[PDB]
């Protein structure tokens, strides 16, 4: 009855056990919003989302400023600043970018909505499993506990690499030390 | 359920299998309110029109028509070929043939029994059965597809960069 992560609060009713990483912490109780579009199905889409976009910009991060930029790209190591000195040589690959992440954001968002109107679909699912990672079961629960951990962990971490970046126009390992 | 195209998202439920080059890509479910004659007489348009464009283009920027009107770059031929009259003659011949178009795409929509892009056009045969007809169909509808994007690009970084043939 008692949330496995809060012991000082109710289990929260939507998150029963289903959802990798559910351990109950819903202090708000947000996983019970059921209007303007949103509920579990919402939510539980946009933290995955949040959860890969977070691992491949830390991971970027971290691979610019440790083994250094590609060839013929700029250089500075705060990545933050980086930004605009690529754009201001390379536009036309940062609206590429943007264009081909609009169009698939365009299709992620149609295909929440359709997974969850006619549920068949599991709310961050994409079938992108090319290398065949996680085809057999009792691995897939392992793999997406991981992933899921690995996400929160570097959504934490990307959000305080922009912040550090935009304040202290540094390094991230250039703050660490 | 689960189209070809996109497997995580639901069959566009207005294609199913009887169409040339139907992978079952609608995302925004454009066959859902409009007729599928129509888009795909508009795709077939789009594909020969932008086919010829591409060919022209690169070949224009070769080879040139004997004249002083004809010794401009592709990019600029437009107001050039406008001034001239050239493109009027186009215009002329091609609005007869569209004309003749509406009269077949109205046609085609009420009965009739025409495909879509289907104006019998074979002085050759190059589709003597049904399968030769659908293999031909399918490379013209993947070269259309390919020729607009071409042209696509190769306008853009013409216009991006007052480059000849190669418009890198
Ligand atoms: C420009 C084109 C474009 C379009 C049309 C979309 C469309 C969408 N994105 Mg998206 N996205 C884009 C570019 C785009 N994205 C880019 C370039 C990135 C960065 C790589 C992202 C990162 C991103 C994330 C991380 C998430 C989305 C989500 C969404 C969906 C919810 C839209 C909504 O209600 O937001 C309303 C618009 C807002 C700005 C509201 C957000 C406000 C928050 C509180 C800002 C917090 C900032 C703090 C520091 C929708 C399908 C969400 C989703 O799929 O949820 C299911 C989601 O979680 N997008
Ligand atoms: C959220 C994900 C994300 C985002 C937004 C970026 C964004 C960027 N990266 Mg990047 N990167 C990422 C993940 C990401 N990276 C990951 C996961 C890795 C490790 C594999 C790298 C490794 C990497 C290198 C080695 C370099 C960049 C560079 C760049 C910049 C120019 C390239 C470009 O336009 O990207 C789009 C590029 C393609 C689609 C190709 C741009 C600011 C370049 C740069 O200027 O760094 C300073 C550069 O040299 N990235
Ligand atoms: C810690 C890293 C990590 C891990 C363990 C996973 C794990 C998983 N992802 Mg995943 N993913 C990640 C990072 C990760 N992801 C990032 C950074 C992105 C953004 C590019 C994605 C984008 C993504 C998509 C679009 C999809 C998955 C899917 C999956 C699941 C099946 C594929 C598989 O076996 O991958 C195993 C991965 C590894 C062994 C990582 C090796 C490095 C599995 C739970 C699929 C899914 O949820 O199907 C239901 C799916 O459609 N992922
Ligand atoms: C993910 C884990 C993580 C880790 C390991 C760090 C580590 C660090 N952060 Mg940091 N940060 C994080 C998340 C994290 N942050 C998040 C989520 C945010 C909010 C978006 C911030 C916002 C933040 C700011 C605003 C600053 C740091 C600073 C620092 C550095 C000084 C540490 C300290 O106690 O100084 C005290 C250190 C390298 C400081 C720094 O760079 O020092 C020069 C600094 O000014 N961080
Ligand atoms: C979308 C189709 C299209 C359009 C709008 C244009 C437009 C133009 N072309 Mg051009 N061209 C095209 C296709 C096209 N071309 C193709 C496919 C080729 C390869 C044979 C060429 C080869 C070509 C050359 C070599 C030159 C031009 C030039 C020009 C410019 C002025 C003279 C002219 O009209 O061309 C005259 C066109 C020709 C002599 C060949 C056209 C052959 C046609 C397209 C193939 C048969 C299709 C058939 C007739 C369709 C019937 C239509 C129906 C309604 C009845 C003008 C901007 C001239 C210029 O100023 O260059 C900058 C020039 O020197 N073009
Ligand atoms: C790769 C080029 C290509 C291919 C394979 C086709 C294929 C086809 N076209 Mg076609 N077409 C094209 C370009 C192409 N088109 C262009 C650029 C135009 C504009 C002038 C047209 C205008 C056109 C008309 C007006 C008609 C066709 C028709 C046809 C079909 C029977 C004729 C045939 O076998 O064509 C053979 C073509 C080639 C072998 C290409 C090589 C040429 C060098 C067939 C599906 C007819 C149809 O709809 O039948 C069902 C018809 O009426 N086409
Ligand atoms: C049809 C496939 C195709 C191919 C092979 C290329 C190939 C190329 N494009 Mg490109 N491009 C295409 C379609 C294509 N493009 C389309 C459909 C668009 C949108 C209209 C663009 C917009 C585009 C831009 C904006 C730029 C390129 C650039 C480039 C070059 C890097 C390279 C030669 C770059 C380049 O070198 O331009 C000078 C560049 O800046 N492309
Ligand atoms: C930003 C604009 C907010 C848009 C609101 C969209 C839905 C939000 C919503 O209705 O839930 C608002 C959430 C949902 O609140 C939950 O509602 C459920 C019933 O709908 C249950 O009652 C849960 O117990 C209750 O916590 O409540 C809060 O987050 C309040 C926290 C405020 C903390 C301030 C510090
Ligand atoms: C209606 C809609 C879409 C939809 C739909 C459909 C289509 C109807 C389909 C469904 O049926 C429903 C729905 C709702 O899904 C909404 C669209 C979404 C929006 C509104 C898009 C917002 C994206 C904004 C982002 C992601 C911007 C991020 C900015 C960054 C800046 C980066 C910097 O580097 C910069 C530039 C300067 C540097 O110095 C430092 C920083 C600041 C870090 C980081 O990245
Ligand atoms: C949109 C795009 C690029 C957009 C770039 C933009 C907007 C950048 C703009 C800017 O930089 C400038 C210009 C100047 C700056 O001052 C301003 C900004 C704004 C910064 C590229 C698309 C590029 C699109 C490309 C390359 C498409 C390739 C498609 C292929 C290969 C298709 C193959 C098929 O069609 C066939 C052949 C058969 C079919 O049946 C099957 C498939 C497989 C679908």
């Amino acid at each position: 009855e008692r949330s496995k992560s809060l012991p000082f609060l109710m289990k929260p009713k939507n998150l029963d056990g289903s959802m990798a990483g559910d351990v109950g912490f819903d202090p708000l109780g947000l996983s019970e919003i059921n209007d303007v579009g949103v509920d579990l199905y919402w939510l539980r889409e946009a933290e995955l989302k949040h959860c890969r976009l977070g691992m491949m910009a830390a991971a970027g991060i971290l691979f610019v400023e440790i083994l250094g930029p590609a060839p013929g790209f700029p250089a500075g190591k705060s990545q933050m600043d980086v930004f605009w000195k690529v754009y201001a040589e390379k536009p036309s690959l940062i609206g590429a970018s943007l264009a081909a992440i609009a169009i698939l954001e365009v299709i992620s968002g149609v295909a929440t909505t359709q997974g969850r109107q006619n549920g068949d679909r599991a709310p961050g699912d994409y079938n992108f499993d090319p290398l065949g990672f996680g085809k057999d079961p009792a691995k897939f629960k392992d793999l997406q506990l991981k992933e899921v951990k690995n996400g929160r962990l570097a959504m934490i971490a990307a959000a305080g690499m922009i912040l550090q970046g935009v304040s202290t126009h540094q390094g991230a390992l250039e703050n660490l030390s | 359920e689960k189209s070809k195209a996109v497997p995580f998202l639901p069959r566009p439920a207005a294609l199913d299998g009887s169409v040339v080059g139907d992978v079952g890509f609608d995302p925004v479910g454009f066959t859902s309110w409009l007729p599928l004659s129509y888009l795909q007489e508009a795709e077939i348009k789009h594909c020969r029109i932008a086919m010829l464009a591409t060919l022209g283009w690169i070949v224009a920027d070769f080879v040139h028509l004997p004249g002083a009107v004809h010794e401009v770059s592709s990019l600029a031929a437009h107001d050039v070929a406008v001034k001239s009259g050239a493109l009027a003659q186009i215009l002329i011949w091609t609005s007869i043939a569209e004309a003749i178009s509406v009269i077949a795409i109205s046609q085609m929509l009420e009965g009739s029994g025409r495909q879509p892009g289907d104006f019998k056009f074979d002085p050759l045969n190059f589709a003597k059965d049904e399968k030769s007809l659908k293999k031909m169909q399918l490379s013209e509808l993947k070269n259309g597809r390919l020729a607009m994007l071409a042209f696509s690009g190769i306008v853009t970084q013409a216009a991006l960069t007052g480059h000849a043939f190669p418009y890198m």
